[PDB]
């Protein structure tokens, strides 16, 4: 509502990487062919990143607008069109650390 | 320093 | 060019400010109802397929045609920000 | 616009005084001296000398013939001198080609070339700093006037090329617009940099109003 | 993850690096569990390390490759920022305006400074929405959708 | 800098009433007659008009 | 090894298909019409299959690849977008919603909301669509409100121009 | 019409075949038409011999020898037209005879193997790769040899260079840096040049005293004596210096390569490389490149001599050894053949690579055919060259001249071994040697300059690509009709002279007459003049020689002229210029525009489609005429018969005319009367006013053919049907789609009409809840399919002329995967001269039509005839081309004299001769005037007054006599068609040849309101129908930034291109009558932030007080 008057780059707290996120992409399962759908937990998975349709859900328990901010009993999917899916972030939980090349080299 | 060789040297 | 653009330019302390006034005047000339004008009866705005510009062609050609006259008031802080929109709606019909 | 080392440099006169010349075989030599001191100047074979055995040469005056390097003239005659030099020396090219542009413009830019200075006597952040000159006008201003303990912040005028001038500025946004984005951000990050949207460049990325 | 032609799918090169990171990470975990000979843990931690470089910035220690087809740097994340292939030059080469047009120019002698002659045909497309609405203010078209179809073909315009 | 052997000019549409206001008030061609480089006039009887006059 | 997970059965299958295409590249001088491929592979192989198989074989091309007369043109600016309502669709939704919403109000709630919510809200069940009231009051109201809603929508024509 | 011509330097020899370069190259290249017996063995057969004896022996069991007998290609798969109708690449087959040997009994000879479907060459010189004729452009580079070039930074002494192409062949350098070392580099690091000579055998004493006694530098040679005291051991030592950590014992193994076979070899034994060596340095080279394998002890006649010239180049004067690289004998031009043989050999290597592996794989003896040959490599390699090679592009066939000029064009941009883009300032200049070899002018205008250039008229690439030009001999004061095609290098050796030298025949006529030694203008005497120049024509190209009086035009602008013609669009009304140079005929004939008669006879039938002539030999052949075919560039190619029924033809005479020829004469424009004055600014900077009278006659009209195409695609949602069923709204729209589906021939299609119909399925996977109710309400059952039918794009359509439909059960066509079926529709439209079109004369006056005036009022002559075009004078002084003003004058005479003339390039019409013809014109124009009954006007006399006060007419003389004077000057009195009053002061008028230029796809007036959007970057994108968005560049950004345009700049970034939510609310807002929504964040920004988050960094915007603010609205907080 308020005019954006100052932008600021600050370092990432691991807790902040998590705060920005949804789910943890734990498996290299992009999309499996028989159904162009997100595979298992993978990079493309509706919980972690978002729905794949307009206001509709994956399974269809809830399909209209009325339920505009609520999530599904048996399967997770909240929704505004596919766009939310684009702007959302998920994190990989690294086993034992490594570090940012940007600062190291 | 380019990886393959270090590991190879390591377990060899 | 455009009517008394110099006359206009002279009526403000800063060039860029005159543009802000006109634009904001054109804004409310439409929104609160297009008949929110100070000058109208005899010789104000007019377009020819009939003399029909009297109702809604260009908004700011009016704003300018008005500001060029001495009735408006453009200040830095003239009428408190939120109460202005309220009073205007109360007084100008056409929706 | 990028104050650099010219082709045929003209040895400027760091001292203001009187001239003296000499004939041995390999290299010429121009001596500038006052009742105080004298300074030797090596003027190899190709330097055609403009000055004569005899009279006075203001600081930063052409001793050799041709081009001068801004930094030197800065060090010798001051900022006021480098600016004035940069401007006219530029207009020199445009005039000779018919173009007739107003000096205002070249000044506006030149000024940005000297909007940065170094710190030799600190107060807040340590000394080989090199930061925006008014930002220091800010610190020194409130440090001597509203909160006391005059911590003179002694600075040195600094001269930087139009490229460099911008390659290192206030807002990180502007510096990430160059092909150094990798570095610009690293630093900006570590320090918690609130980019106050001042310029246009930065302020457009956001899609914000100019 | 797009459908291109027949079966050709197309994805953002970042997904190959992300699989890299994910697989290594998991194989790491599995190798810690199953029991861990030291060399093998290191060898992996090493691989994992490099991977974590790749989605950030490829080419700083060596360059990753899609399998034999293209010895091409998989666009690492800063590359997407800095525009290492000249993406920055494109970014400031411009975005594309929604209401814009282009055409050959020709001198209009009697035209006054104040004006310029712009082809009606071009004006139609450019000021289409403004026109649509205006059509409804007049008897020409009942509604927008109508007004649109009204203009979808050339021979159809009253 | 345009001659008519084939140069093509682009054209944009200011939408908002605001954009229209600035565009026809401060960005109109008739209003920007003198140049930002020299006070000298930028818009003048150039080639054919001189010849006539 | 892949960007899109395929079972071990579809892998060997592909290898077999590939190897078969090899043997067939041994003599015709005709990279096989997928007629050969079906035959040589065996029992249940047909054209629809091999075409499908090789289509799954091809790897993901890069959403980023040099384009046309190779320059800065990156492949992604070329691909359109489909969920996003391009301005003509937001405009439609507005008019369609307001006009449909005006009509829905000039009906009674029971069987219009039933078919409006049953259809508009959730999942597209005559019997199961209406609460206590059985089928014959459904159809009753379904079809008599649905037609009066259309037939006046016919008079003040707002809906006809097909909003899709 | 009569033809008078001028200038007489006896054109001693006809031009050559203008396509000789392409044609012959592909002839020697693939020596096919002749038996393997025939001796020309370069090219294919050569590349074949080069890689065929695969001697593989042992690393288990070998002794392999697969030989090569004879290469015989033969029977084309299909033919040319079928190749452009279907999308097949026209290529000849090729299977050579093979036979593999055995170390045990037997040599199985499995005869044919067809590998390689290699393209053939059209009779003109072009190709037919996929559907579009293609052309292979020649190239330039350092001709494999040896040179000594000045050293890099140290102003001291210069070094050596031994240049072996192919790339997998060493690159040597000899450089002496004396406090203790010498440097010879094959691959990169140095060692003594001595260690190498020692290996070959050159011992210190013999070396030092016989090669360099005269040269002191020898001391750097005999320096590291410890190693020079041991021979064959020096061979292993060098091996040691190279590096892996290799076996100290491969006998005559790697020295072999810098020795005999694949690495060194300039293609042919005798003249490819040795000439370079022999004319430039040292004397012999037994074995093509430095090569021998007879005794294990190498011979190098090249290695020492290069150093010899370095010790020599470093001293006094052997000769003076400095090589101007850009000398044409040094930068060698690569003819097409070489360019295909290289790709053919690369492929051969790829084949032989894989075969080698199969020598071990085949079990025992059944290995001949398939066990050693797989065609996959050859196909991908050659095919890649004709279709993707940077060196090959769309045939520029805007018109005949363009194709001819494109065919004979040279460019350095190539392979990688040859020149790239950081280079150019010294290559891009017109070097001296460029004479009769390369036009100075013909290069592009812009970024590419000097890089891509077309060779001169008479220039021919003799035996190995050194551009030679014609030069006739002159023994003593005598000039001969004999001619020497001379190499660029040998031309230095002689004192050459220019054509323009008074010649009585064999006699040179003036004591001090000009000649030009190698590169410097010099006044020589008749007794030194060894050679002379054939003609001006040899100095330039074919595309440039066509300019009338080139001499009077600034070379800078004659360039524009030459490129203008390449843009010439064939007009239904062809017309050769009122004045020509002399190559118009030869251009159409050598290019293959018009149809010529083989041998003499009579004509049988004359169809609009065929001319079956009857030769007197007792034979008759039908000659089809490509009626209205589609040029790669859209222009029309039609052969209109110029011979009537039953006509005895003269061998070699036009039976039909090419696309643009009049009567065998090139025609790219039309002669039109022109007045050259200012109008009411309508022809302002460069604008042309046109007379409506030109459109009434189908004068500047050109037949163009656009080709629209659509596919029935297979989606998993359901096949896209191509039926006459366009779902949602009307039958009127269906009319012309008559044939159930496709559009009916001869139908006028305006922008938007349905050209072809298609029906695909609606959503991605699911139906639609809201769209479900609507369909139910008025008619539930509806066809739930989308209308994706090929409509006419904004711009224009014409009338359908032809359609193609490749449905199931295909004949011999290649339909792509997923492609269920294709549908082509050819549309043709008459493009009449209209405002916005651009016409230009051969001198560079390139303008655009600004106004089409009613014949009613433009400038009119004393007698009724009006002028067609009015050209502004102000476009003549700045530019320097008085030649157009010279053409208009001679043209004025031709109009009243009813004749066309021919004015050669440097030797043609002269001002006095022109003034003479005008003199004859005055009688036709004013003489008839005198007899027809009337004298002079109030106007005519009035303009005379102001003219004498001007200074154009000698005061006193009578108007009759005055107007003649005035007419001879090239100008006549014109009366303003609007007022009827005169145009104070005489105005010149005349016949000027003006052509119309081709509309590129850019002219389609783009204009885009709302439309598609890219998938990833969310900015506006077009394609088929919705115009793409214009780009708003930084340069443009600054424009707005400069002004106070804050919102205007904001909208360019937000509501117009990237703000998703923004443009949406933007349209709807505009639709209902209110101001636009204030800007929501750019996708670029959001994309950038996440791009930045993917990397450990965290970019968070802040508030007034440093606190949060939210750009991603609501999708990042969690769950
Ligand atoms: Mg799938
Ligand atoms: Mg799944
Ligand atoms: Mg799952
Ligand atoms: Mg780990
Ligand atoms: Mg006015
Ligand atoms: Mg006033
Ligand atoms: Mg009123
Ligand atoms: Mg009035
Ligand atoms: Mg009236
Ligand atoms: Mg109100
Ligand atoms: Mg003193
Ligand atoms: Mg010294
Ligand atoms: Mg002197
Ligand atoms: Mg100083
Ligand atoms: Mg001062
Ligand atoms: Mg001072
Ligand atoms: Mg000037
Ligand atoms: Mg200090
Ligand atoms: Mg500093
Ligand atoms: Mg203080
Ligand atoms: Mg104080
Ligand atoms: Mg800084
Ligand atoms: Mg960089
Ligand atoms: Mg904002
Ligand atoms: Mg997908
Ligand atoms: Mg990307
Ligand atoms: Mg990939
Ligand atoms: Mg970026
Ligand atoms: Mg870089
Ligand atoms: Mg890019
Ligand atoms: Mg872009
Ligand atoms: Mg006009
Ligand atoms: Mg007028
Ligand atoms: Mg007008
Ligand atoms: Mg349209
Ligand atoms: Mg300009
Ligand atoms: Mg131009
Ligand atoms: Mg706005
Ligand atoms: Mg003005
Ligand atoms: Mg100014
Ligand atoms: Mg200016
Ligand atoms: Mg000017
Ligand atoms: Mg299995
Ligand atoms: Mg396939
Ligand atoms: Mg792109
Ligand atoms: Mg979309
Ligand atoms: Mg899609
Ligand atoms: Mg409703
Ligand atoms: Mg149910
Ligand atoms: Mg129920
Ligand atoms: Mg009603
Ligand atoms: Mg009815
Ligand atoms: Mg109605
Ligand atoms: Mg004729
Ligand atoms: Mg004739
Ligand atoms: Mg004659
Ligand atoms: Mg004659
Ligand atoms: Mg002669
Ligand atoms: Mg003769
Ligand atoms: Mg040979
Ligand atoms: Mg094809
Ligand atoms: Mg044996
Ligand atoms: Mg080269
Ligand atoms: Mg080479
Ligand atoms: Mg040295
Ligand atoms: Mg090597
Ligand atoms: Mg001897
Ligand atoms: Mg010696
Ligand atoms: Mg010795
Ligand atoms: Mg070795
Ligand atoms: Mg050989
Ligand atoms: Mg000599
Ligand atoms: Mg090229
Ligand atoms: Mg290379
Ligand atoms: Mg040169
Ligand atoms: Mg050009
Ligand atoms: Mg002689
Ligand atoms: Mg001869
Ligand atoms: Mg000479
Ligand atoms: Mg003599
Ligand atoms: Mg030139
Ligand atoms: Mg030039
Ligand atoms: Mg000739
Ligand atoms: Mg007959
Ligand atoms: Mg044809
Ligand atoms: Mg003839
Ligand atoms: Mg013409
Ligand atoms: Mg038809
Ligand atoms: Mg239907
Ligand atoms: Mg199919
Ligand atoms: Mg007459
Ligand atoms: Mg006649
Ligand atoms: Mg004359
Ligand atoms: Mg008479
Ligand atoms: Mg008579
Ligand atoms: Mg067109
Ligand atoms: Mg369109
Ligand atoms: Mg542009
Ligand atoms: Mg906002
Ligand atoms: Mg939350
Ligand atoms: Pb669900």
């Amino acid at each position: 509502k308020k005019e954006v008057r100052k932008v600021r780059i600050a370092l990432a707290s691991p807790e902040k990487i998590r705060s920005w996120s949804y789910g943890e992409v734990e498996k290299p399962e992009t999309i499996n062919y028989r159904t162009l759908k997100p595979e298992r937990d993978g990079l493309f998975d509706e919980r972690i990143f978002g729905p794949i349709k307009d206001y509709e859900c994956a399974c269809g328990k809830y399909k209209r607008q009325r339920f505009e901010g609520k999530v599904c009993e048996r399967c997770g999917v909240e929704v505004t069109k596919s766009i939310v899916r684009r702007y959302r972030m998920g994190h990989i939980e690294l086993a034992t650390p490594a570090a940012h090349i940007w600062f190291v080299k | 320093k380019i990886s393959t060789s270090d590991p190879v040297r390591q377990y060899l | 060019a455009e009517p008394g653009i110099d006359k206009l330019f002279g009526m403000v302390d800063s060039k860029y400010r005159l543009t802000v006034v006109v634009a904001k005047r054109a804004q409310q000339l439409l929104r609160h109802g297009f008949k929110n004008t100070v000058l109208e009866p005899e010789e104000r705005p007019k377009m020819q397929t009939l003399e029909g510009l009297f109702d809604d062609p260009n908004a700011e050609t009016w704003a300018m045609k008005e500001l060029l006259t001495g009735r408006l008031v453009f200040g830095e802080n003239l009428v408190p920000e939120d109460r202005l929109q309220k009073e205007m709606e109360r007084i100008y019909p056409g929706e | 616009f990028e104050a650099r080392r010219p082709k045929a440099k003209a040895v400027i006169s760091e001292i203001d005084g009187v001239v003296r010349i000499e004939e041995t075989e390999e290299k010429l030599s121009v001596f500038v001296e006052s009742e105080g001191f004298s300074k030797e100047y090596k003027l190899p074979k190709e330097a055609r000398l403009l000055v004569k055995d005899g009279d006075y040469v203001e600081a930063g005056q052409p001793l050799t013939r041709g081009a001068i390097d801004p930094h030197q003239l800065l060090e010798a005659k001051g900022p006021e001198a480098v600016e004035r030099y940069l401007v006219e020396e530029i207009q020199k090219v445009y005039r000779a080609q018919g173009v007739k542009l107003h000096d205002k413009h070249i000044e506006i830019v030149v000024r940005q070339m000297m909007k940065y200075v170094e710190v030799t006597d600190p107060g807040d952040s340590r000394l080989l700093e090199g930061q925006v000159l008014e930002k220091w006008d800010v610190e020194a201003l409130n440090e001597r006037l509203i909160a006391e303990g005059k911590t003179p912040v002694a600075w040195k005028p600094l001269l930087m090329g139009v490229t460099k001038s911008a390659l290192s500025t206030k807002s990180w946004l502007s510096a990430a617009s160059f092909q150094n984005t990798t570095h610009v951000l690293t630093e900006a990050a570590i320090a918690g940099k609130k980019d106050e949207l001042i310029g246009l460049k930065e302020n457009v990325i956001l899609g914000r109003l100019i | 993850m797009v459908q291109v032609d027949g079966g050709r799918f197309a994805t953002s090169d970042l997904n190959d690096l992300y699989r890299r990171l994910i697989n290594r990470n998991n194989r790491l975990k599995k190798l810690l569990a199953q029991g861990a000979p030291e060399i093998i843990i290191r060898n992996e931690k090493r691989m994992l390390q490099e991977a974590v470089d790749a989605l950030l910035d490829n080419g700083r220690r060596g360059a990753p490759v899609t399998n034999p087809g293209s010895d091409r740097p998989l666009r690492s994340l800063t590359d997407i920022l800095s525009g290492k292939q000249g993406r920055f030059r494109q970014n400031l080469l411009g975005k594309r305006v929604d209401y814009s047009g282009r055409s050959v120019i020709v001198v209009g002698p009697q035209l006054k400074l104040h004006q310029c002659g712009l082809p009606k045909r071009m004006a139609l497309e450019l000021f289409k929405p403004f026109l649509l609405k205006k059509m409804e203010e007049k008897g020409i078209a009942p509604n927008v959708k109508a007004a649109r179809r009204m203009l979808e073909r050339q021979r159809d315009i009253k | 800098n345009a001659d008519f052997d084939g140069d093509q000019m682009a054209v944009h549409v200011p939408l908002s009433s605001f954009a229209q206001a600035e565009a026809r008030i401060q960005m109109l061609s008739a209003h920007n007659l003198l140049s930002p480089a020299s006070g000298e006039p930028l818009a003048k009887p150039s080639r054919d008009i001189i010849l006539g006059l | 090894a892949r960007t899109i997970r395929i079972p071990v059965h579809m892998v060997e299958t592909i290898n077999k298909l590939s190897r078969t295409a090899r043997q067939l590249q041994q003599e015709l001088g005709r990279e096989p019409t997928y007629e050969e491929i079906a035959e040589a592979m065996g029992p249940g192989w047909d054209a629809k299959r091999v075409e499908e198989t090789l289509k799954i074989a091809q790897e993901p091309v890069s959403l980023e690849t040099p384009i046309g007369d190779e320059k800065d043109s990156f492949y992604g600016d070329f691909i359109p977008d489909e969920h996003l309502p391009s301005p003509v669709d937001a405009a439609t939704q507005s008019l369609l919603s307001e006009e449909l919403e005006k009509a829905l109000s000039k009906l009674s709630e029971r069987e219009a909301m039933v078919l409006k919510l049953r259809k508009g809200l959730i999942d597209g069940e005559e019997v199961g669509a209406f609460f206590g009231v059985t089928r014959e009051r459904i159809r009753q109201i379904e079809n008599k409100a649905l037609r009066k809603l259309k037939y006046h929508e016919s008079r003040t024509r707002k809906l006809r121009d097909f909003l899709d | 019409m009569e033809i008078k011509r001028f200038g007489r330097i006896r054109e001693v020899i006809p031009l050559p075949p203008l396509t000789e370069i392409q044609v012959e190259s592909y002839r020697r290249a693939l020596q096919a038409d002749v038996p393997p017996e025939k001796r020309e063995n370069v090219g294919i057969q050569a590349a074949f011999r080069e890689t065929f004896p695969i001697e593989e022996e042992d690393k288990g069991k070998g002794g392999l020898v697969l030989d090569f007998l004879e290469y015989r290609l033969g029977e084309p798969p299909f033919p040319q037209d079928e190749c452009r109708e279907k999308d097949l690449t026209y290529q000849a087959p090729l299977y050579a005879r093979l036979q593999l040997i055995h170390k045990d009994t037997g040599l199985i000879k499995e005869d044919e193997v067809f590998l390689g479907h290699i393209p053939l060459m059209t009779e003109d010189g072009s190709f037919i790769i996929n559907g579009a004729d293609r052309v292979i452009v020649s190239q330039i580079h350092r001709s494999p040899g040896v040179y000594f070039t000045p050293d890099p930074a140290r102003p001291g002494r210069y070094i050596a260079s031994i240049i072996p192409l192919p790339k997998r062949g060493p690159w040597i350098d000899l450089e002496v840096e004396p406090n203790g070392v010498v440097s010879m580099k094959v691959n990169k690091r140095k060692f003594p040049l001595v260690l190498l000579l020692r290996v070959l055998g050159y011992d210190q004493e013999t070396l030092a005293r016989e090669l360099g006694a005269y040269g002191e530098l020898v001391q750097g040679l005999m320096d590291e004596s410890v190693f020079a005291m041991r021979p064959e051991e020096a061979l292993i030592r060098l091996f040691t210096l190279l590096r892996p950590g290799d076996p100290p014992k491969r006998d005559k193994a790697v020295a072999y390569v810098y020795g005999l076979i694949a690495d060194p070899r300039r293609y042919d034994l005798g003249e490819a490389g040795r000439y370079k060596a022999e004319e430039k340095l040292g004397i012999r080279l037994s074995g093509r490149t430095l090569a021998r394998f007879e005794d294990g002890e190498f011979k190098d006649e090249v290695f020492l001599p290069t150093l010899r010239y370095l010790f020599a180049l470093t001293a006094g004067v052997p000769g003076h050894e400095v090589d101007d690289i850009d000398h044409l004998g040094n930068r060698r031009i690569r003819t097409v053949g070489e360019l295909m043989t290289d790709q053919f050999r690369v492929g051969l290597a790829r084949l032989a690579r894989g075969v080698r592996e199969r020598m071990l794989m085949g079990s025992e003896d059944s290995l001949t055919p398939a066990k050693l040959v797989n065609s996959r490599p050859l196909e991908a390699a050659i095919r890649e060259f004709f279709s993707r090679s940077q060196l090959s592009q769309f045939k520029d066939e805007t018109n005949p001249l363009s194709s001819l000029r494109h065919k004979r064009r040279i460019s350095a941009l190539g392979p990688g071994g040859l020149t790239r883009e950081r280079a150019g300032f010294d290559v891009r200049d017109v070097h001296r040697t460029h004479y009769g070899r390369i036009c100075p002018v013909e290069t592009p205008e812009g970024a590419n300059i000097g890089l891509i250039t077309s060779l001169a008229a008479y220039a021919r690439v003799d035996e190995l690509g050194f551009i030679r030009t014609p030069y006739r001999r002159v023994v003593g004061g005598v000039v001969t009709d004999e001619v020497v095609y001379m190499t660029a290098t040998e031309e230095d050796r002689y004192t050459i002279a220019q054509a323009n030298t008074p010649l009585e025949g064999n006699r040179i006529a003036a004591e001090r007459v000009v000649a030009r030694r190698k590169g410097e203008p010099v006044i020589v005497s008749p007794e030194e003049v060894e050679f002379m120049d054939v003609s001006p024509k040899q100095v330039f190209s074919v595309n440039t020689n066509l300019i009338p009086f080139l001499e009077h035009d600034d070379a800078n602008r004659a360039l524009m002229g030459s490129n203008m013609q390449t843009q010439a669009v064939p007009l239904i009304r062809a017309q050769a210029p009122v004045v020509m140079t002399g190559l118009e005929e030869r251009v159409v004939r050598d290019s293959l525009a018009a149809l010529y008669a083989e041998e003499d006879g009579e004509v049988a039938k004359v169809d609009g489609n065929r001319i079956v002539v009857r030769y007197e030999d007792g034979r008759l052949v039908e000659y089809p005429l490509r009626r209205f075919y589609r040029s790669n560039q859209g222009t029309a190619l039609d052969q209109r018969p110029r011979v009537v029924v039953g006509q005895r033809v003269r061998k070699g005479d036009l039976l039909a005319d090419g696309p643009a020829s009049e009567n065998g004469f090139l025609a790219l424009g039309q002669n039109v009367l022109v007045a050259i004055m200012p109008f009411d600014g309508y022809n302002f900077e460069d604008a042309i006013v046109i007379s409506e009278e030109l459109l009434k006659r189908d004068f500047y009209t050109s037949i163009h053919i656009e080709r629209y195409e659509i596919e029935a695609r297979d989606t998993k949602l359901g096949p896209e049907r191509i039926t006459r069923d366009i779902p949602h709204l009307s039958e009127a729209a269906l009319r012309d789609l008559d044939e159930e589906g496709v559009v009916r021939i001869g139908a006028e299609v305006k922008p938007g009409d349905i050209l072809v119909g298609r029906t695909s399925f609606k959503g991605e996977s699911e139906p639609t809840p809201e769209e479900r109710l609507l369909r139910s309400i008025f008619g539930e059952k509806a066809r739930d399919v989308k209308d994706t039918s090929l409509r006419v794009p904004p711009g224009e359509g014409g009338i359908v002329v032809r359609t193609v439909r490749l449905r199931r059960g295909d004949p011999g066509v290649e339909l792509k995967p997923g492609v269920r079926e294709v549908v082509r529709v050819y549309v043709a439209q008459k493009r009449k001269l209209q405002v916005g079109d651009k016409l230009a004369n051969r001198h560079g006056n390139k303008g655009v039509v600004a106004k089409i005036l009613p014949v009613e009022d433009m400038p009119h002559l004393p007698d009724g005839t009006p002028v067609d075009v009015i050209l502004n004078p102000l476009g003549v002084p700045s530019r320097m081309n008085l030649g157009q003003i010279l053409e208009t004058h001679l043209g004025l005479a031709g109009y009243f004299l009813g004749q066309r003339y021919i004015s050669p390039i440097f030797d043609g019409a002269k001002e006095p001769e022109i003034k003479e013809l005008l003199a004859q014109a005055f009688e036709v124009y004013f003489g008839k005037r005198k007899g027809e009954g009337f004298g002079v006007d109030k106007r005519e006399v009035e303009v005379l007054r102001r003219a004498e006060k001007l200074g154009l007419v000698t005061p006193g003389k009578t108007p009759e006599e005055q107007l003649k004077e005035l007419f001879l000057q090239g100008k006549v009195v014109l009366y303003d068609g609007r007022t009827g009053e005169p145009i104070e002061g005489p105005i010149v008028v005349g016949q000027m040849f003006i052509m119309k230029l081709y509309h590129m796809v850019e002219d389609k007036m783009h204009a885009r309101s709302t439309g598609p959007y890219s998938l990833i970057t969310q900015q506006p994108l077009g394609g088929k129908a919705q115009f793409g968005g214009q780009r708003f560049g930084e340069m443009e950004v600054w424009a707005l930034e400069a002004y106070g345009a804050a919102h205007t700049l904001q909208e360019m970034l937000t509501l117009k291109s990237d703000d998703i939510e923004g443009r949406n609310a933007a349209y709807e807002a505009i639709i209902k009558g209110e101001d636009v929504p204030e800007p929501s964040v750019p996708e670029s920004f959001r994309v950038l932030v996440k791009e930045l988050q993917a990397l450990a960094l965290d970019v968070q915007t802040l508030d007034e007080k440093d606190n949060p603010v939210d750009i991603f609205e609501g999708l990042a907080s969690k769950r």
